[PDB]
């Protein structure tokens, strides 16, 4: 026998999701877990140093990361980057120079986004005014600081254009910015007023479609945006509650806490009862499955304490997270069924993602 | 008034997360990490910046704005951690978020700690 | 069975196996590095009814698993028998010295 | 209304302060020193020790010296062993020494980073992985030997006698000593006769530290000694810890940092467990035995609350006791100890705990 590396993921990428794992207790030793959703196993790991933050590349060959350095962690000079690592290998590549003001924060989908063509990594900086990073992955460059982007919060890619994105602003519309073949920004537009940021604050993770995304609020209320058109339209809200569902005031609660399986319609969301200020954070109680077109729940099962999901289209599954446990689920059907859990995927962790397969 | 004085109050109902003053605290309250209320651990450093909370006092009955600076520049202390969410809302009303580190803007990111400060009357 | 502290071959195993951390008994995982020295254990192979020469090379270059934590101390000695000690990182000698997980190869019979 | 300051000292005075070195072995890239008032348990701060650090207070008290491992970007990157001086009451980074890149990584038994008993010199053990052993200059601020007369050696013992002097154990079985001039170069040295059988009866390295003597527990419950009261040190041993009746149960020493020594009383401290056989020297404390050294004889023994590393307070009369996670204070004024209190959630994995001196 002889100790060997060099060895690659060893189950096919088809099977293959990516826990980040905050490591909260411990945020400099932050890393991304890489899990095998059919059996359980463990895959391999890579580290992502203080606050991680971790997307696939479309193409499904490279991981992305995003962290910071400092010389000596706790003084010295501060380095913020983005790394590419290979997916099969899980090695470092590249290391890519960010401003020192990349975003530090929980691990929201849309702090670290790309284009759908793939070409651009889109990132939330905040210093604490915010703006949006581009950056050229081919040419491994901090290309554009989107500062019009000031003022609003989180990156929502437009999965009908090559290379735009939504964020969502303080005055309660979402602002379109299209980059150009060099990434530097071509032309932008303001939607009208979606919600009232007062009245009725949205969580900022979407239930994002083809041409349209929707969002829940922390009332139990659903906006929508439209993006077939040139312009973003936008309506709501329409509520997720019934009468009985109201007496027990049931709203929806947690992070990563929407999806949207597109085929069907059915929108995922965590929801528990006795809502009041502060109880938008609760674990799940129940998973809700609505249908968007309808506006009528279709089913509801036990949340198993969940705050962050995603779903795989293709393979109509839906992964929910609670911290430290992946549980996987068929949603084929409108009732989803559980397959099964994987135990202790992290210490800290809301946000797990698939491998990208289509 | 007495109340308002964390530093008057028992040691245990100030380590608590239910708190008052705690209403909108993400992170580990550096009264417990050998500072106080409004005061951070040795050789940790204040944040210029922070999120802001609205806390309601059940003993004076009056609501009040807390601030919620970080100490930084010193690793997780671990202890005590707690994460309310009263009033806090997302991204795109940034001084009202938490779930972003508000050591973000000090010459050492890491963050260690946080504290309450008394801002006034809501 | 091999992912099992009582598993023969893991006798002075101060670690993390690396087949929980998606490598194998003798293989690293994926992007971390395996260390060109380290310490070695005699285990008693319970079928054969036999001793055996065991190499812990740990692999390096990334941090902890955190899968599968091992202390097993037979026949282990302390430093001033080197490598027959399993209180230091046989990582201190890599590229980078952070510790991911350790292998169990069997070598020989003792 | 209120203003967050910093700048502040540790709140309670040196006398009551304890140093436990939390490795954090899950993430041991962000191991820490936690201080603590051993007196009512209360947490007063900590200092980051980055990759496996270790820990030690200077003689007079007035700073904590780290010792610790970076790297440009953690997990790759050049390499920086470093020693560390930071302020002890305001628990501020000062310094910075450059050590060559072969500092021992390992866990934190108390003779692999000490100091001349004059505290001009930090003694520190190298593996690259030969051994030598590191000196630094305190005054200087800079790494000024490398003792490569201790090749095939480990561990660092202070000969609290001489100003400049220490011992290390060698693969022979038996000790070097090391005296160094001023300048902290090695000025003279000497090699004791076999004090044990390195295959035979295999000694913990941890020492029974006395002014002029130390003693050392074996594997199989002996022990042996060496004066050095005079420039040449004389060893003898074994002597058994175990009487007739402790023979029955199989008692053998267990753990780290596992002996102590009260000098005043010549009592000698040593964590003890039955069911003796190979592969149990590091198990936890079923008991503590105190032994008198100059009798041979027990003289008392306490349940262990397995404990695996301990320290003594001379002049309080202190022991306390660490089973990776809390602490254990014991009044050891009188032969039985009386246990005074238990620190829970210290650390969450600490071998090593230490008193600030008084
Ligand atoms: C860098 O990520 C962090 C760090 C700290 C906190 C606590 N408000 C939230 C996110
Ligand atoms: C550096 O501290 C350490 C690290 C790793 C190991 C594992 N043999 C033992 C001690």
């Amino acid at each position: 026998e002889v100790l060997t590396g060099g060895h690659s993921v060893s189950a096919p990428q088809e099977n293959r999701i990516y826990v980040m794992d905050s490591v909260f207790m411990h945020l400099t030793e932050s890393r991304v877990h890489v899990y095998d959703y059919t059996n359980g196993k463990f895959l391999g790991m890579v580290p992502t140093a203080f606050n991680g933050h971790v997307q696939v590349s479309n193409d499904g060959k490279k991981i992305y990361t995003m962290t910071t350095y400092h010389e000596r962690i706790t003084r010295g000079k501060r380095s913020d980057v983005v790394e590419v690592w290979d997916a099969d290998k899980l090695t470092f590549e590249k290391e890519i120079s960010l401003p020192p003001k990349r975003v530090q924060g929980l691990n929201y989908d849309g702090l670290f986004r790309q284009t759908t063509d793939g070409k651009f990594i889109v990132l939330q900086n905040a210093s604490p005014a915010t703006s949006i990073g581009i950056v050229d992955v081919a040419k491994g460059d901090y290309v554009e600081d989107v500062t019009a982007a000031a003022g609003c919060w989180s990156v929502i890619p437009q999965p009908n254009r090559p290379r735009s994105f939504m964020t969502i602003c303080g005055d309660g519309g979402l602002l379109t910015i299209n980059l150009g073949e060099d990434g530097k920004v071509a032309s932008q537009s303001r939607s009208k007023q979606m919600f009232s940021v007062k009245d009725d604050p949205i969580f900022i993770a979407p239930a994002l479609d083809k041409d349209k995304a929707h969002f829940v609020s922390y009332y139990g209320n659903v906006y929508s945006a439209d993006f077939s058109g040139d312009e973003v339209k936008v309506d709501g809200p329409w509520s997720l509650l019934n009468d009985e569902d109201k007496a027990k005031n049931w709203v929806p609660g947690g992070y990563n806490l929407v999806g949207l399986h597109r085929a069907s319609g059915r929108m995922y969301v965590f929801m528990h009862p006795d809502g009041k200020e502060g109880t938008h954070k609760f674990p799940a109680a129940e998973i809700w499955v609505m249908d968007t077109k309808t506006k009528q729940r279709v089913a509801r099962i036990p949340g198993r304490d969940a705050l962050s999901m995603t779903i795989d289209q293709q393979r109509n599954l839906m992964l929910t997270l609670d911290g430290g446990n992946v549980n996987v689920y068929d949603i084929s059907q409108p009732e989803p069924k559980l397959l099964r859990t994987i135990e202790g995927a992290a210490e800290a962790s809301l946000q797990v993602q698939f491998h990208p397969v289509g | 008034h007495i109340s308002l004085n964390p530093d008057l109050a028992n040691e245990d109902e100030v380590n608590s997360c239910d708190y008052w003053r705690h209403c909108a605290v993400d992170g580990f309250l550096c009264s417990c990490c050998g500072g106080t209320t409004t005061t951070c651990p040795p050789g940790s450093t204040p944040s210029p910046i922070s999120w802001i909370g609205t806390c309601h006092n059940p003993h004076d009955g009056k609501d009040y704005l807390i601030s919620y600076h970080d100490c930084c520049g010193k690793t997780a202390c671990g202890r005590c951690q707690c994460n309310t969410q009263t009033r806090e809302r997302p991204g795109y009303e940034f001084f009202l978020h938490n779930d972003v580190n508000w050591c973000m803007a000090n010459e050492n990111s890491t963050f260690h700690c946080t504290t309450s400060v008394l801002v006034g009357l809501a």
